């Protein structure tokens, strides 16, 4: 899963 | 299981303390974000006035978010790169708070260190491949973007790119290089995964310090310890409470608090008065002094 805010 | 019981005999930095010399608590994980460095001179990024979203203005950006974001990067490097020398230090000098996770390695209790932050502290500090989680990657080590191609470049090769003002490019075959790092919109490393599944089954404390807990999937590993497992923030504020909105957060304050505590300052001085009430304080003086000297002496 990705990186966000 | 996802029973809660109160193991801490009070809810305070003198709880936490008596429960990590206690039989029960075998297996800490830390999870640690910026504010963890600021005293090694890396700023954070969300504190006002000197935090990096307040400091960005003069990188010509379409908007401040932008420099952190993976699809801007592939489009634009430069403002990034020009970042990176702004904020690049002359000397990697791991901070007590680092030292402190140093110590509960030695003394057979860290199980994990899980780390948002990119400035190789951790690893001078002297924890390991078996102890840390670079979940946000690490400029120790970079890569050529080119799928076919990948050559990997080490710090030494990527400082000179940045000081130079050279934007970095592959010697193998002139693709950009890009520090391994975990850009907005990136995966994470597998690795995170892997431990993540594994570590939250057993551990007895949750040591959170020096982030906000406003990037995820990171701050959501707050939610994934036992329910019983004792939680304490060593940060300059209160974070990781559920919104009143958008609500295993964390709870300090209500009614219903059982067992997360919130030691409010600077992290350096809570992991000293922690290090005090475990009789650690002279171990601990002892390992950053000598450790700052030897440094000093590089
Ligand atoms: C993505 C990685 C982006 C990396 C950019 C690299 C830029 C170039 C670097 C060049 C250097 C060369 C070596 O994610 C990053 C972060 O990982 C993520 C999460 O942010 P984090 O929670 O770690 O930081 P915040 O600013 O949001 O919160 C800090 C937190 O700490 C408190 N605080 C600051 N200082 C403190 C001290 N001394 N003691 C106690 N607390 C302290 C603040 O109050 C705050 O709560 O986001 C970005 S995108
Ligand atoms: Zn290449």
């Amino acid at each position: 899963p990705k990186k966000t805010g | 299981g996802s029973q809660k019981e109160r193991l801490l005999d009070e809810l305070t930095l003198e709880g936490v303390a008596r429960y990590m010399q206690s039989e029960r608590c075998r297996r800490v994980i830390c999870l640690v974000g910026a504010g963890i460095s600021t005293s090694a001179g890396i700023p954070d990024f969300r504190s006002p006035s000197t935090g990096l979203y307040d400091n960005l203005e003069k990188y010509h950006l379409p908007y401040p978010e932008a420099i952190f974001e993976i699809s801007y990067f592939k489009k634009h490097p430069e403002p990034f790169f020009a970042l990176a020398k702004e904020l690049y230090p002359g000397q990697f000098k791991p901070t007590i708070c680092h030292y402190f996770m140093r110590l509960l390695k030695d003394k057979g209790l860290l199980l994990r260190c899980y780390t948002q932050n990119i400035d190789t502290l951790e690893r001078i500090a002297g924890l390991e491949q078996e102890d840390l989680v670079e979940a946000h990657g690490t400029f120790y080590t970079s890569h050529c973007v080119s799928a076919s191609c990948r050559h990997e470049y080490p710090l030494s090769w990527m400082k000179e790119k940045i000081f130079s003002e050279v934007t970095p490019k592959c010697e193998d075959c002139q693709s950009l290089v890009k520090p391994d790092i975990v850009f907005f919109g990136e995966s994470l490393p597998a690795r995170f995964f892997s431990c993540m599944q594994s570590d939250f089954l057993k551990v007895d404390l949750l040591l959170v310090m020096g982030t906000s807990l406003q990037v995820q999937p990171f701050a959501s590993l707050i939610s994934k310890a036992p329910l019983s497992t004792p939680r304490l923030l060593i940060n300059k504020e209160k974070a990781g409470q559920s919104d009143p909105f958008l609500g295993g957060g964390m709870d300090f304050d209500s009614k219903k608090a059982y067992r997360d505590v919130a030691w409010l300052g600077e992290c350096d001085q809570g992991c000293l008065a922690l290090a005090e009430l475990l009789g650690w304080k002279k171990e601990l003086e002892d390992l950053v002094r000598r450790e700052h000297a030897s440094i000093d002496a590089q």
